[PDB]
């Protein structure tokens, strides 16, 4: 998270830490429904040898766990609920070429006990707006490759998809309507290693809930200028989550 | 450049 | 003679019936006893749907005549994350309940509204759901901490 302040205790009860059983933390996700743990899909599989990807290249549910009512980077509180993995599904049109459908979800081992420091986020009835200010949160690195020691987050606004498509295309990189963009035009304020899977949420003030537009899944470096944080688009494959995960709001 | 936010980011 | 002996005329139970409905009865007459919608025979403990007896040749009934006991529909199915309170705890026919879930942190699918009436047949039913019990589900995106600054 670049350029961000800490998030105070109990205002993002749905971030959820995906680290390895040694403890380092290595992406983020966002707990739906009772059981099950929405984020990037190129956090749960290896490094491409064969460059295609296969089910072998997956990480095992063994490998790591995911914690609930996480504060701290690496300290802990009472409020920290570690849980195994149980299954893990990426999207079937996920490409870890292009990055495009970047998305998976993590079915948990054991379900937390909800409090007020551990309960999902609201999924998306409807597509995103330009200008929409989000809030985006993540453990990951900072400015300068630092660390943060709670959990960091900024409010960017969403950009539009014309000018992120054509934001990229010096790159010659696709931005495909499976991912949304966010970030202001004169850099800084983004997210970064560390911070995928993380949520990207905002409020309906109509229902007064939060709900989750996007998850963090690639970029241009870390808060570039004329460069914008690329999201993976939660309304676009909803369909297929609430087909695999079948919570609902 | 172009690098995932993940921990190793899988930079190109 | 023509009847033979004549058993004691029967005394329908409370809440019951008596079939067939004679005046008298006697040798060979056979009567099967029921209860009233929303009651069972109860006969040397046993809950029935109905119960025989027969007039005897020496003038005797086969069988005293049973009660009929109220259908209880006992303790409702606990329901996963949720709770259950009481309007009437009777817990037999008529009787209803309530079924909550554990807000807020659950809430329910609102396909039923939550009541539950013990039916005829000893079964909790909804007018929705009938005799399903309702789901909870989990409540999204409301935290109990603001944001300062």
């Amino acid at each position: 998270i670049f350029n961000g302040r800490p998030a105070q205790k109990g205002t993002t009860p749905w971030i959820a830490m995906l680290s390895h059983l040694n403890g380092q933390p290595f992406c983020g996700g966002s707990l739906l429904g009772s059981s099950w743990i929405v984020t990037a899909a190129h956090c749960l599989h290896q490094s491409l040898d064969d460059p295609t990807l296969r089910d072998s290249d997956l990480l095992s549910p063994s490998d790591f766990k995911i914690i609930l009512g996480k504060h701290w980077r690496l300290r802990s509180d009472e409020n920290e609920q570690h849980l195994g993995v149980k299954h893990t599904t990426l999207h079937p049109q996920y490409d870890p070429n292009t990055f495009e459908n970047d998305v998976a979800l993590v079915e948990l081992l054991e379900s937390p006990v909800l409090n007020a420091f551990v309960m999902p986020i609201c999924l998306p009835e409807g597509p995103q707006q330009e200008g929409a200010m989000v809030i985006v949160s993540g453990w990951g690195k900072q400015f300068l490759q630092r660390f943060p020691e709670t959990l960091m987050e900024i409010e960017i606004p969403i950009v539009d998809h014309s000018t992120c498509q054509k934001a990229y295309a010096p790159l010659k990189k696709k931005v495909t309507r499976d991912m949304i963009c966010a970030g202001e035009k004169e850099g800084g304020k983004d997210a970064c290693a560390g911070d995928s899977g993380g949520p990207m949420v905002t409020l309906n003030r109509e229902r007064g809930q939060w709900y989750l537009v996007g998850t963090v899944s690639w970029g241009d470096d870390c808060g570039k200028k004329d460069r914008y944080g690329v999201y993976s688009y939660i309304h676009h494959n909803k369909d297929w989550i609430q087909r695999v995960t079948g919570v609902r709001n | 450049g172009i690098c995932s936010r993940s921990l190793p980011p899988i930079c190109i | 003679s023509m009847t033979g002996n004549e058993c004691p005329e029967l005394q329908p139970p409370v809440h019951g019936k008596i079939e067939p409905s004679q005046a008298k009865y006697f040798f060979k007459d056979q009567v099967l006893v029921s209860c009233d919608t929303g009651y069972k025979v109860l006969k040397d403990n046993v809950e029935m749907d109905t119960f025989q007896i027969e007039c005897l040749k020496d003038g005797t009934w086969s069988n005293k005549i049973p009660t009929c006991k109220i259908v209880d529909c006992r303790a409702p199915g606990e329901l996963e994350h949720g709770l259950i309170t009481f309007s009437t705890n009777l817990t037999t026919y008529k009787s209803e309940i309530k079924y909550s879930c554990q807000e807020p942190y659950y809430k329910m699918l609102n396909n039923n509204t939550g009541i539950y009436t013990c039916s005829a047949q000893g079964v909790w039913m909804n007018k929705v759901l009938g005799r399903s019990l309702p789901t909870c589900l989990p409540v999204c995106g409301l935290p109990k901490f603001s944001r300062k600054l």
